[PDB]
Formats: structure tokens, sequence, C-alpha cells
RNA sequence: GACAGCAGGACGGUGGCCAUGGAAGUCGGAAUCCGCUAAGGAGUGUGUAACAACUCACCUGCCGAAUCAACUAGCCCUGA
């Protein structure tokens, strides 16, 4: 299993990981356009990547990184073609998508059952963090729900 | 600071001390952060581990609140690195045997106990070329189909040896187990109980 | 500020005995004896208890520079104390350039005798002090141990041998080359 | 090369603290130069390193 | 002032002129501490100028006593507070002294203000003097000379310069 | 039950965020929370170009009762 944390376009400029993998000689070019077909449609930002041989193939998982999938709940798509207006717009509200995403997070936050997980993601956010109308810093003394329904 | 903080902590042994009657002395002279919040995160649905200063010489005072019986018996039982665990369940002596877990090998420069490190003459799977620690100690290998083989067999690290920063490394990238240790419990307190360990719990 | 009597409190062991004509201190043991002045000081140095051997190093009124000396007479008497009951043993490990150094001993260990020395031919010849005794380890190169009673005579000679084993007229970051104390201890182990 | 032994040559040649006015190698953990040619000044700097 | 031998504890009373305007004086009281009673009236006229709408011509003393120590015999420890004049500028200053009377102490007081600080008698204003008790000393020099059954023997205690002769055969042995 | 001394820990979210010649605390720009908690500062520095090791604030074991910081002015010293 090998572990990469780079995503822009898919590259192949002269320039990729392999370290690793050339012990097993499995990608040269294959892995890396078999990479671009698993990272198709999402998305066009940073993403984790872990992939899994045996001895001829290339198993692309992502797992999904909180604050990577925090930027990527942004308004798409963004890549380049007239970017920088300028970088941190982030006007979203994230009603339960938050909530589905720390239910997705398992066994990676070494946590309590969704008790301060709201407080966890309300403040580690950095372009958006609240619905339009109201404060993360209330959001630390405000609703405690949720920790009864997720157990 | 440090003193409203520290009477919240007075707060919470208080709290601990009436709700949980039965407690387990543990030491946790070689521990890491990591492996703590393994321990809590496999231990959340049972007992709570709680640490602590000094403060821990707190049950004199508790008795001198007046609302207990002979329980200044456990006051020398704190020295040394010694923590509470304070449960309400068991009632059952299976706790800290069947859930005695050993430590994903944590290799750090420092420690001399308990035993030897060898090394078995197998392909490491390493890079190019993962061979100057190799040249720093002295160790014969050959190359063979990729993976690099050690043609000999000897004994790195004695016991009572220091380990060293290069030694811990090559260990790290070899991956073979290191010194591994966790918590020791050391005493048993069931409601007014001396348990004698010597071997008489569990 | 002129500060009322400081007193310091020395025990001595039963395999030792010690002597005062005044401020002169003599401390006889199983490994030879050793006698001291403390003559330019002025200090009161009292001994007590049948065989207990509890020495109080006692000094009046004095100034501030003269309280930091009474804590001098104690930790000399103890080093003479632990000088007489175990001795002192220095090792010293040659640590050597591209040049190795030729280390021998020529008048029953009184003369260390350094030769090739970075390249350099001269042979270097350095004496001793009278009362230390130097050997060239076992078990391990280069190794050099000076053993000995006083400290002050034992120190002298190690620090006489890394100031004759020094690099001259270049840089001493590089050329890392001398003979460095690297350990410090006593003959008599396990105590 | 034995770096063991070249960490005993940096302890005893390296790990210096020089001051900036009186040019005198003190110790690692100095204050102030211990010449009196400068007045015990406290403008020190570590030793310069690769 | 000179400060010229041992100082006196002098109580000095002074009041206003009786005027039309305004009738009985309020008559003030100080505690002035002087060589004699000419330099605490004229030192009198100088803290209560300072203090008050107060001068010599438009005013006058009722009285000037001599205060006598109300124990002698008794060691006692006294806190002088100080308003001296340094070369930069003037400071508030908190010192503590055993002596047997309050003249006594006040005179170690200036003699001492003199000797460390360089402070002339010009520039010594002495704000306020208070007998403390035990363990209220914050000084260590006080504070250890608080020592029930002291034992200090006085050494290397040499003397009589030339009241022997000038040529002898001896040769003094100290203590 | 501090100051110094010796020993141990110094994490999880998160290789967070603006960057891609790198940043995965350590050139830089804006910040700044929660959990475990015995305690960890989205980090005081050293580094390996970076990824990693080392160290510090903070915490705990022994020790044992006074300790630390910034100013000020008298003598003396450097500046001379
Ligand atoms: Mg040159
Ligand atoms: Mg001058």
């Amino acid at each position: 299993v090998y572990l990469r944390c780079t995503g822009g376009e898919v590259g192949a400029t002269s320039a990729l990981a392999p370290k690793i993998g050339p012990l097993g000689l499995s990608p040269k070019k294959v892995g890396d356009d078999i990479a671009k077909a698993t990272g198709d449609w999402k998305g066009l930002r940073i993403t984790v990547k872990l992939t899994i041989q045996n001895r001829q193939a290339q198993i692309e998982v992502v797992p999904s990184a909180s604050a990577l999938i925090i930027k990527a709940l942004k308004e798409p798509p963004r890549d380049r073609k007239k970017q920088k207006n300028i970088k941190h717009s982030g006007n979203i509200t994230f009603d339960e998508i938050v909530n589905i995403a720390r239910q997705m997070r398992h066994r990676s936050l070494a946590r309590e059952l969704s008790g301060t997980i709201k407080e966890i993601l309300g403040t580690a956010q950095s372009v958006g963090c609240n619905v339009d109308g109201r404060h993360p810093h209330d959001i630390i003394d405000d609703i405690n729900s949720g920790a009864v329904e997720c157990p | 600071d440090r003193a409203t903080w520290k009477s919240n902590y007075f707060l919470k042994i208080i709290q601990l001390l009436d709700d949980y009657p039965k407690c387990f002395i543990v030491g946790a002279d070689n521990v890491g952060s990591k492996q703590m919040q393994q321990i809590r995160m496999s231990l959340r649905g049972k007992a709570v581990v709680l640490m602590g200063k000094n403060t821990m010489m707190r049950k004199a005072i508790r008795g001198h609140l007046e609302n207990n019986p002979a329980l200044e018996k456990l006051l020398p039982h704190i020295r040394g690195n010694v923590g509470f665990v304070f449960t309400k369940e068991d009632l059952t002596e299976i706790r800290d045997m069947l859930r005695a877990n050993k430590v994903p090998a944590a290799a750090r420069a420092g420690a001399i106990a308990p035993c030897e490190v060898t090394v078995p003459a197998q392909n490491t799977g390493l890079g190019p070329e993962k061979t100057s620690f190799f040249q720093a100690l002295g160790i014969t290998t050959k190359i063979s189909r990729g993976t690099i083989e050690i043609l000999s067999d000897v004994q790195l690290i004695k016991t009572g040896d220091k380990v060293g920063a290069s030694e811990a490394t090559l260990l790290n990238m070899l991956n073979i187990s290191p010194f591994s240790f966790g918590l020791v419990i050391q005493q048993v307190f069931d409601n007014g109980s001396i348990y004698n360990p010597e071997v008489l719990d569990i | 500020m002129k500060t009322i009597l400081s007193n310091q409190t020395v025990d001595i062991p039963e395999n030792v005995d010690i002597t005062l004509k005044g401020r002169t201190v003599i401390v006889k043991g199983p490994r030879g004896t050793l006698r001291r002045d403390f003559n330019h000081i002025n200090v009161e140095l009292s001994l007590l208890g049948k065989k207990k051997k509890r020495l109080r190093v006692d000094k009046w009124w004095g100034n501030r520079k003269e309280l930091a000396t009474v804590r001098t007479i104690c930790s000399h008497v103890q080093n003479m104390i632990k000088g007489v009951t175990l001795g002192f043993r220095y090792k010293m490990r040659s640590v050597y350039a591209h040049f190795p150094i030729n280390v021998v001993i020529q008048e029953n260990g009184s003369l260390v005798e350094i030769r090739n020395f970075l390249g350099e031919k001269y042979i270097r010849r350095v004496r001793m002090r009278p009362g230390v005794a130097c050997s060239v380890s076992q078990a391990q190169k280069d190794e050099l141990i000076l053993e000995g009673n006083d400290i002050e005579l034992v120190s002298n000679s190690a620090a006489l041998i890394q100031q004759a084993t020094t690099v001259k007229n270049k840089d001493i970051r590089k050329f890392l080359d001398g003979i460095y104390v690297s350990e410090k201890g006593t003959v008599q182990q396990a105590d | 090369i034995e770096p063991s032994l070249r960490q005993l040559a940096q302890k005893y040649n390296c790990d210096k603290m020089i001051c900036r006015k009186c040019y005198a190698r003190l110790h690692p953990r100095a204050v102030n130069c211990r010449k009196k040619k400068c007045g015990h000044t406290n403008n020190l700097r570590p030793k310069k390193k690769v | 002032m000179k400060a010229s031998g041992t100082l006196r504890e002098y109580k000095v009373v002074g009041r206003c002129l009786p005027t039309p305007k305004c009738h009985t004086p309020p008559l003030y009281r100080m505690r002035i501490f002087a060589p004699n009673h000419v330099v605490a009236k004229s030192r009198f006229w100088y803290f209560v100028s300072q203090l008050k709408k107060m001068k010599k011509s438009s005013g006058e003393i009722v009285y000037c006593g001599q205060v006598f120590e109300k124990s002698p015999l008794r060691v006692k420890n006294f806190g002088i507070w100080l308003r001296y004049d340094s070369r930069s500028g003037t400071h508030n200053m908190y010192r503590e002294y055993r002596d047997l009377t309050t003249a006594g102490a006040v005179t170690q007081c200036y003699r001492d203000m003199g000797a460390r600080h360089r402070a002339r008698a010009h520039s010594i204003q002495i704000m306020k003097v208070e007998e403390i008790a035990a363990s209220k000393c914050r000084r260590p020099a006080v504070k250890q000379f608080h020592d029930s059954k002291i034992k200090f023997p006085l050494p290397h205690r040499v003397l009589r310069r030339q009241h022997k002769p000038r040529f002898t055969t001896k040769r003094p042995n100290t203590f």
C-alpha cells in the first residue's frame, strides 16, 4: 500500500512518486493512466490516494480527508482558466453534509461519539465555517444535537 | 490560572471518588501519547484511567471531610508514577489480562530492557540504497534479485546496551520489532480490601 | 551583609581517618594518604563523634565571596575522601585523524610520549605529576588510563596531555584530533 | 571515522558560545565574557557551524 | 542640616498668626529630628512650608520640646521612611535599624545613607519613623539578628595601636 | 511541594489553511479551535534541499524550602 497526497491535473510531466513502486515494477505509465480513470469527475482538487498492489495491479482507494472534502464542498468547478478572484470566497451552509462527513469519518479521529466533533469540524475550517447568518464562535456554545441520533 | 483549574480538578476527583468505589492502581513509566489514545479509545466502554500530580494525595482531605471508612491505606501507594483506574462494572476478574495489549513496535534511543535483537537472513525489500547504516555498523550483505539479502546472522543490540540513533533508524527501516512495553497493574482496591497480587488477583 | 555563621556537614566513613593540626587536613586510608593546606582561607575546621567521624566546616561573619568560599572547603574534603577511598581514573580515547597517534609510556608510566601527531615528525614528550600512574588500556583501541589519588594532579596531567595534543595554525573545527578526556570515574567500581 | 568520537571532539571544540566583543571561547551555557577586557558583556553568539 | 554628632527628637508645634480673616489657627504638629532645637525649628519651617501655606513671618512656633525615649533600656526595631534625592532623581526608601532609641536609630539612618548612597543631609527627608515588632521585618540582616540563644565569637580582634611601646620583642596573638 | 538538577511524555483531527522552487509545526502572508487529557503551544529553535530524527513552552516521578524577573543608584571595571 502506497500513500500520496497530491492532485491538480493528472500530470505525467516527467515527474511522479514512484520510489517504492519500481521494486515491484508494475507502474511506469499504466498506473498513472489508470489513476486518471479512477480520479475522473471527483475532482479537480487535492485528494489523498493510496494504491494497493498484488504483483500486477493498482487499486486506487481515495480516503476522503476532512479538510479536503470541506474544500470540495465549495462551488464547483475551479481548476484554472480565470482563477484568482481571489482565494477564499466560501459561501456555503453545510447543514447536514458535514454531519454525513463525520459519519463517514471511521477510525481516524480517536473520537467521542459525535459529541464535540461538531465543534471540531466547525472550528477546523478556514474559508466557510458557518451558514451566513450566525457565528462559529457562537456554534462553540450552540446546539448539542446529533450526539444522541448518531449512536 | 492554576487556582480555579485546580479546584475544578478537585471537583473531578471528588466526583470520581463519590461515583466509583472500585479502583485499580497502574504504572505507566514507558508510554506514549498515541499509546494512551489507543488505551482510552479501547477502554471507552469501561473503566476510566486518571493520572495526576501529588494532588492525587487527596484522600487525606477526603478523610478530613469525615465521611469515610479506613480508606487511608491507599495513601502510601501513590509513589513513583502511580495512576488510578476507576470502575463500576466489574465484579469480574477478566479485565486487563484479556486487555493488556502490546505496543505496536515503538522504537526510540535510550532503552536497554529486556532482551536481544537478532536479524535473520531474509529479503528485506529495501530500495536504493539503504546501505549506509549497514556500512556504519558492519553487516555482510549481498544483492540478489532486487531485494537485498544479509549473508550473516549477527546480534545488533544485546541486553543492557544503549540503543543508538542510527541503530534505531535501521531497525525502523528493517521493520524488525523493537522493544515494546505498556502499563503495569500493581494494586487492586475493591471496597476497603487490601489485595496482595503475588499472586492473589485474577 | 555580614552574615552570621555558615556550617557545612561532612560524614567520614570508617574505612578512613582524618587528622588536623589546624587548617591542614591529613586523610589516611587504604589507598595511601593525602594531606593539604587550607592556610589562606581562614575557616574553622572541627570534628566530632567517638568513632562517628562527623566533620564540620564553620565560618563566622565574613563576606559574600567568603560564604561562597566556605563550600569549596567541604567540596575539596569530599574530593579527598573519594580519592582516598576509591581513587580517580580518567579514560581518554585518542580521537585521531588520518594520521594515528602512537602513545607510549617511557619511565614507569610517569612519562607519556606522543608520536606521529597529525604527520608532525617531532616526538612530543609529556611529564606527569608525582602521584599519578598511566597505562594503555586493554580490550579497547587507543584508550589511555590515568589513575591516581589527588584529583588536581590527575586532571592537571590530563589537561597537559590534551593541551599538548593541539592543532596549531589551522582551523580546529576541521582536523578534530587530540587526546581528550572521555570518561571521569573511580578505580574501584560498583560504588 | 568513529562518529561517537566525532561527537566527543565536537563537545570539546565546537559547542561553545563566542562573544561578539571580547572574542573569547567560554562555555555553551555561558552568560557573560569572563575576561575583563570588554566588561563582562552578554553579547554572545554560538560558534559557527557548516 | 549638618547632622553633627548624635541626633535628637523634637516635638515642634506651630500655627499661623491670629488674623481678622481667620482666628484660632489649627496649631499643627510635627516630629522633627535635629542635632539641636534651632535646627529643629528651622527644619520645621521647611517642612510646614512645603506642606501647607505657611512661612516664618505669617506664622509662629508655639512649643518646641525635647522628646526623651520611652524605653532606652530596650533593644528595639525601627522602620524609617526616606525621601532622599540622588544624583539623577529622588526616590522613596524603606530601611530598618535595630537600636536602643529613636534618635540613635535615625542617627544611624543618616550615617548609613551618607555611607552607602552618598546622600548628603541636604537631600535626606525623613518621612516617618515607626517601631516595628518581630516577624514583620523585611530585612534579612535584622531577621538574622532575631535569634534567641545567639552565639558568635570575635575572630581576629586587633587593637591598641601604639598604646604599647613602638619598639618591642612582642608579636601579638589575636583572640 | 516551586525554583535549578536527573529521568519520561510532548499526540489525534491535520501532509490544515495562501503557495508547488518546498512546508508534512520549522523561508514567508492570514490566523487560532476541539478531543485525549498527565500534556502538547495548528508550535521557541537546531536541521536533512524537503519527508523524517533532536529540542523547548507545557506535563509527571525523586529531591526538599525559599525562588525568579524587570528597573533604580553608591563603589569598582570596560569603554580610555
Ligand atoms: Mg589557512
Ligand atoms: Mg576609570
